[PDB]
């Protein structure tokens, strides 16, 4: 039971160390950097990763799966903190580091380091790299290992997804989703990376910002995300590479199965059909409110600023190319509410994926119709066939658990000395995996108290794991 | 391409895959299919619709539904619109046999090979009657070789005797013990093994001379004369129509309107109207002189509680028909002498078409983990590890023991001093079936 | 359809006018007051109520029922503002008046009049009288007319819920629930009223505060609710007469059926069995946090202050006998969240009645068990027999609609110039029919903007009607 | 007076007649009745019509139809119009139990004694769980004495040891082997007999101290903790409603609409929706930690092919419910540890009312020809051949062996040195049941 689990753990710790080399390689390829902590970590982890599985090389085979994936982030997230503790260039506390470790790996993007512009170019690669690794992590888990467990978030998902579209050669439940999806992952990171080079910026910022936009990310090598270069091209690439990277990757599986027959696979998936409309209606209303307010002198800037902010905040991306200066207070609030409807399910993703909201809007209106025609029979339209009552329950129990954690995690931040508004601005930003505080006056996560910076870590996991995955850990039935 | 996840499809899907051959099964029963998907690729399918059947067949036939009619459509849909090869489809309902020649030898329906279950079991049951004293008869892909099983008792010529003590004489036609089943679990034959009481001693014998083997071991009892049956269904009527000409048959059918048609269809048979446990009917109709009491009903519970009674009255022998094939060893032996399975005979015929020209042919002697197999040795001494090497010098996996060698049309009993020549059909007994791709890799010729 | 409806409307307007007489009678028995607007209103309404139904005395007979009850409060709520508009003593504006009219009739209790202590003793009776009238209104509706409609929210409400326990006969409806329930209503108001006299306070404050506790309103004739006399008896009477009045009145029907056989009827109802535990655990935890904080010098006051505040805020009563001075900021917030768990269904109460929460807690844990045992069959325990899948749907669509309105009504108050925190403090206080703003000593409803007071009226109805009753009004299927 | 020729009526009609008592059975099924008339007088009957029932009763009650409702009418027709004594009538449908107190303790319905089959089996199954390691528990007419059966294996304290070698110590509470069942056939215990492997060793034990006996023989394993069931019917739900309070229950029901009501009726139980052979459900729900796998379905074939699987995965124990009682010994032992029969328990309760005050009470240990009996010795030494005479000095018929003596409320284990006193309830084991009217004539007092 526990034995073969620790085999998996030490095995991944070793694999994490192999990742530590690529940062330190840059701290010697580049001339601005510090490599000793990465190579100090590479060794100590390889040992501590090896020490656990050598006496445990004994192999043996649901209760197994929930406890693995909370260890997959607990173990790897803690290990991620080590480089920051050692390096004195950003002398930063332990909890500030564990936070930045989790915030990176969990693809959150909430930072606690001030003035990272001039920080070494070696620690600046490791932060963005950890988002890439957690970017791959969510994909392999969301589409493969996690659905089987019982929490899907994947079109029709309860525990029965063959991917529906091109459900072929699915035999290896995870061994051909990690292999096949990587090519989409790499072919997406490079395309944007060289595109940023064609926008003009340095190779480093060109690449290490692709690690950040392809995965849900949110990170930057500049304090301001994409205001470093207020150029329409970079925004218009970051916009299209968040919309393309946000939706179901099994719909990006419309390219690796007999070439490019995309449009039928994409548009006939109701989740993508609602991802566009929710994305358009947001930017559309966030545009007319800017034009009516004359917040920006020329409607090209307003178009640029809005169309990026709605698609960087509703996709859980977390990129801030503005300060909402001329924006009504009433816009950062609306955008934060739009954070819940994050990227389409099965992808680097927000708190309640489009379907969870789509299923929620569908079912909520049926409850409005039945009120007049009580003796009528109604069904759900989303897919080809109406949903099983299991899935409709698995959405509405997910909303309940969500607003159960979000309230307990809130009265937990209030007690540590924060204020009602800042707590809400924090947990809604971490439960959904959106780094920005998002208010007219932002939350800057350095000011957050030490004990809260733990509750935020506790919370950003809850969002990254489907909330139930960790909520059942403290159930009596599971143990 | 299959269309079942049943005991047929499941037993095949388990037996046939050694990476030697590749297939795709179809079934709308998900809980059974992805369970059967363990045992390859699964196409969820609705009837014989071309989307599932036809698309799976070309660029990416066995059809085992509940019904025959659905199966025929599937072979026609695959033959009409793609012109797919082979196509074996099970057909149960008798009339599709009664006019088989008109229909099938006119080429109208596209079945390349038929698997008519009612016919196979009834021919099989007649095959035991022909050799009295035989518990089970085993058939391989090669018609020439076959195993014959007997029962060792106190007072038998084979109880307690040393195996090799019987190997010192080679009188007339010779035999060899390829398998020994006792207490339900398998004992592979060794020189050190002794034949204890109430064993299933599986002798090897050339299919031509089986009776000769059993009479040289003094086990060929008097030919059966008086037979009694208990089923009026598809197997019961077929068996009667086969035995009334050579044996004194009596039948027992508890549904009158069906008992009448059996009186019309069977000229020289006595069909009755009664329940199987009707003591009066069994006593009134002279059961203490019955030689075998075949029971061929729907419910396995009824066959046992009636064939146990007929032994008690008692008959000379008894046979039941355990419908599901998974319990054949469990009921067999002891009070009930013989237990027959259609799904260990229907699958027995399917593993002779699928395995054609392949390295292994899975015998009819599959029970539990043990199964007898027939391995083919291709290639001269330069492209084969197992050719020319004497039998005693082959490092066979544990539990495997060679029993015979079929070379063309002549059966050579395996002796330690025998040489395996090229293109041989070796007959051997596996106690554990997890070793096949070891054998399948041993006999298989190296690259040519 | 509309014809016989206006008959009902003008019929009720007449009955409302007959109510106007009792206040003015007090403004002549007392002569510290102004009675002319009540007698001016009595006439003008009687005409305007009579003018509609005289040419419409034509009698004729679900779509009928939803449109009646939005008129029952829209019409009566507007008519309630008239006395305040006319009288110059309040010097109250129109929107301040419509608000105080609705706040009174909707049993909300949110006031916009400063220094009502010295206001006339005639207008001071009318405010409490309107809470009494809306107190009775919810009872007849919730137990009788509303359940038929399909939004009963009373025990196993859904459409079919014909009297629940000891439901014999029940063929006459509204009319056999308006007559019988009045005796409980009157026999409960007097009992507390004379009890306050036995506590010592004046007849007026004794009576006009009974109209308010029983109707779960929260009004007062003093700016501070029950701090006017910090006496344990008045608190301990107001506590016990809110707990008794908050529970199911169909369970208070355990006294008019063959005498006093109470305890079996009460305790075998799971709603009352959860009303106690939720009420105890609240006060229990709201007490230990006061004792650990030394907010009050003697633990008798802390017991007094706490045990009143948890049972005046989580029963939707809205009485304030403190200023949360020594209370942690983190206590008014927790109490405000407890407002959503309003009184038991079938009684004057707040938004998500105990069952809605009880059903929600029940179902939310089942979804946690199934995650480990997917192939198990689970059911709901609440009653004798498990609930139909219709009812489980009718709670989870109610939560969805609730947090759909609560967010639109929030981004509607934000736009009018309020702040994020005050909006939440306002709509959660009005949607739940609470009254007091709560928070770190915050909302005073005079400061609220003119176009927010309208949205607040829009909201307090949404809570008083079961949210769907008015949400379907704007559906295409209803029209 | 009976009204059945079924396994109940037939087993009674066989067991009860030793010329000691006289009865008349009724049944419209002629072929079964005059077959059952062999085993007294047969009244062909239609329902509970008075002509057959009422006229037979006076001047010339047990009612075992297919239905309960017909049975109730018969007891009322006999009670209303003649006022007949006793009246035991089987009632199966649960609700007639759920309101039994209201109905029956109001005296409305005239059943003097009830035989509620669903209740008797479910109480019995709980009686085995309570004593872990017990294959079968035997109950006599006297509640005080009872047999407990165990299974002898290799490594057991009782294998190969001499019987008398265990009789040299009398530690604390004592026991005695009253019966030995092996290979399905009965071995009466002797001093010369040795306890071989896989035997059903039937120990005697005072009903009060049964657990004490099994722990002194080191056979009382750890108490059962985790139980698994497979039936959602009348026995499955009753057992769950009895075990969820003390044991960790899991149920498996394959009919959803019935699986839901089991979720309502059972508060602390986990009921499922699946077939018994669903390997995924058994693996997914931790069957390798199951302690007993009761199977309580309709078809005996399904119970076996599922309880055999649960042992294979495997569970610590397994139990089936073989509906017809005629095969209990055949399925039992070996792979399946325990097999339960309702018609060897329903009849077990009927032979305690009928035999009341009589010479012999037929135990629940009836299997095949062997049956345990309890004989009553009336009369002082002057009017009885068997009173005062020491046990070793009674010329009992062949195969019969005394195992214990019940005197008032105290159980005396039979020793060769024991004296039989007057009005004793002697417990003994008959290997052959054709000897009863020899025993029934031995113990019976001579004329008074
Ligand atoms: N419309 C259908 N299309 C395809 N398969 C069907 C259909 N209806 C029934 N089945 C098959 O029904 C089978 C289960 O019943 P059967 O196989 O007929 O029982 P069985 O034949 O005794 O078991 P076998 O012989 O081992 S397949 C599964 O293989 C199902 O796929
Ligand atoms: N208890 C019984 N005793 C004797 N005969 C029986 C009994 N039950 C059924 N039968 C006979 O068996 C028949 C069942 O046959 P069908 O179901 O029509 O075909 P089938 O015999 O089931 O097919 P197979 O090849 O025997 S499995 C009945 O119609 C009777 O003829
Ligand atoms: N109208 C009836 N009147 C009398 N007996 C009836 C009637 N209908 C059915 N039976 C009885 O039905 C019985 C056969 O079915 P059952 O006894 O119910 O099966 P069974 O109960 O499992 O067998 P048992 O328990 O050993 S009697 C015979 O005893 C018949 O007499
Ligand atoms: N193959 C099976 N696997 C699991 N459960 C089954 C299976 N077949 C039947 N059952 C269950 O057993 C039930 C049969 O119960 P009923 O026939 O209504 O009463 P009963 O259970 O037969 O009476 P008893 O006391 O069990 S003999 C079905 O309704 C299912 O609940």
């Amino acid at each position: 039971q526990f034995r073969s689990i620790i085999r998996i753990v030490g095995l991944l710790l070793a694999l994490f160390s192999v990742t530590m080399l690529a940062p330190a390689l840059v701290a010697l390829l580049y001339r601005d950097g510090a490599g000793v902590p990465f190579v100090t970590t590479f060794f100590v982890l390889l040992f501590c990763g090896a020490m656990c599985w050598f006496p445990n090389r004994r192999h043996k085979h649901s209760r197994d799966g929930f406890l693995i994936v909370v260890l997959f982030w607990t173990v790897l997230g803690s290990a991620g903190s080590l480089p920051f503790l050692i390096a004195d260039n950003p002398n930063i506390s332990v909890t500030d580091a564990f936070f930045e470790s989790f915030s990176a790996l969990t693809t959150t993007g909430a930072t606690v380091i001030v003035g990272l512009d001039e920080l070494p170019k070696a620690i600046l690669f490791y932060r963005q790299f950890l988002q890439w690794f957690g970017g791959m992590g969510i994909i392999v888990l969301a589409v493969a290992i996690l659905p089987v467990l019982g929490i899907g978030g994947m079109q029709l998902y309860r525990a029965e997804i063959p991917g529906p579209v091109k459900d072929t050669k699915m035999t290896p439940r995870i061994a051909e989703t990690a292999k096949a999806l990587w090519y989409i992952y790499l072919s997406l990171t490079i395309a944007c990376a060289v595109a940023f080079w064609l926008a003009g910026m340095t190779p480093f910022d060109a690449i290490s910002h692709s690690f950040s936009t392809i995965a849900i990310g949110g990170f930057s090598t500049h304090d301001a995300s994409m205001g470093y270069f207020d150029s329409y091209a970079i925004n218009l690439i970051t916009v299209v590479f968040l919309l393309i990277s946000a939706c179901n990757f099994t719909l990006h599986f419309a390219a690796f199965a007999s070439g490019g027959v995309h449009p039928k696979y994409y548009w006939k998936d109701p989740e993508f059909r609602a991802f566009i409309f929710i994305q358009v209606l947001l930017f559309l209303v966030c545009f007319l409110l800017l034009l009516k307010h004359h917040s920006y002198t020329s409607p090209y800037d307003a178009f640029d600023q809005a169309l990026f902010q709605t698609v960087s905040i509703s996709t859980t991306a977390g990129f801030t190319t503005t300060g909402f200066a001329d924006w009504p207070l009433f816009l950062p609030v609306l955008l934060l509410f739009s954070s819940f409807i994050g990227g389409c399910a099965g992808s680097t993703g927000g708190g309640m994926k489009v379907i969870r909201i789509l299923l929620l809007t569908l079912q909520g209106a049926r409850e409005l119709k039945r009120l007049v025609h009580p003796r009528a029979v109604y069904t759900i339209k989303v897919g080809g066939s109406a949903l099983p009552q299991r899935v409709v329950d698995a959405v509405w129990g997910f909303f309940s658990a969500y607003a159960l954690v979000f309230v307990v995690c809130m009265l937990g931040l209030i007690a540590t000395g924060m204020d009602e508004l800042s707590a809400f601005s924090a947990v809604a930003a971490t439960l959904n995996n959106l780094g920005p505080g998002l208010g007219e006056v932002a939350l800057h996560f350095g000011d957050v108290n030490d004990k809260a910076k733990w509750v935020l870590i506790v919370s950003m996991l809850f969002g990254r794991l489907e909330i139930f995955t960790l909520l059942i850990l403290l159930t009596p039935t599971f143990w | 391409i299959i269309l079942g996840a049943g005991q047929v499809g499941g037993t095949l899907a388990e037996n046939l895959v050694g990476e030697n051959n590749d297939i795709t099964i179809v079934d709308n029963n998900a809980d059974r299919l992805r369970e059967l998907q363990d045992k390859l690729r699964v196409v969820n399918g609705h009837a014989s619709h071309p989307d599932v059947l036809h698309e799976a067949g070309a660029q990416d036939l066995v059809a085992v539904t509940n019904t025959d009619e659905t199966n025929m459509a599937a072979c026609q849909v695959a033959f009409t619109l793609f012109n797919t090869p082979n196509r074996v489809a099970r057909i149960r309902s008798p009339e599709y046999l009664a006019e088989k020649e008109a229909l099938f030898k006119s080429g109208a329906i596209p079945v390349d090979h038929l698997i008519a279950p009612e016919e196979l079991v009834t021919s099989y049951i007649e095959r035991l009657i022909q050799y009295p004293g035989a518990l089970q008869v085993v058939s391989f892909a090669e018609q020439k070789v076959s195993l014959v099983a007997v029962k060792a008792y106190y007072g038998g010529p084979l109880v307690g005797n040393a195996l090799s003590a019987l190997r010192e004489h080679m009188p007339h036609i010779d035999t060899r013990v390829a398998a020994i089943f006792r207490q339900g679990r398998p004992i592979r034959p060794q020189g050190t093994t002794i034949i204890e009481a109430d064993d299933e001693v599986f002798f090897v014998a050339a299919s031509n001379h089986i009776r000769s083997v059993m009479s040289e071991l003094q086990r060929l009892e008097k030919p059966y004369r008086r037979i009694m049956i208990v089923g009026g269904g598809n197997i019961g009527a077929s068996l009667a129509k086969r035995l009334e000409q050579t044996y004194s048959v009596k039948l027992i059918e508890r549904d009158y309107q069906r008992a009448e048609k059996l009186s019309e269809q069977l000229e020289n048979t006595i069909v009755f109207c009664g329940d199987a446990a009707d003591q009066e009917l069994l006593t009134e109709e002279n059961i203490d002189q019955v030689d075998v009491f075949i029971a061929l009903t729907n419910e396995d519970e009824t066959n046992i509680m009636s064939a146990m009674l007929a032994k008690r009255m008692g008959a000379k022998k008894v046979m039941v028909l355990i419908q599901r094939g998974a319990y054949v060893d469990l009921v067999q032996g002891g009070v009930i002498d013989v237990a027959i399975s259609p799904q260990q005979a229907t699958i027995s015929a399917l593993l002779t078409h699928v395995r054609r020209a392949d390295i292994v042919n899975v015998s009819s002697l599959r029970r539990g983990a043990a199964e007898a197999i027939e391995a083919v040795a291709h290639g001269d001494e330069t492209t084969s590890k197992v050719v020319g090497r004497a039998i005693g010098d082959i490092k066979l996996p544990p539990g495997t023991t060679i029993g015979a060698v079929v070379r063309g049309e002549e059966v050579l009993i395996a002796h330690d001093r025998t040489v395996i020549e090229q293109d041989d059909h070796v007959v051997m007994f596996l106690v554990d079936k997890k070793y096949v791709p070891d054998v399948e890799a041993l006999f298989q010729p190296s690259p040519f």
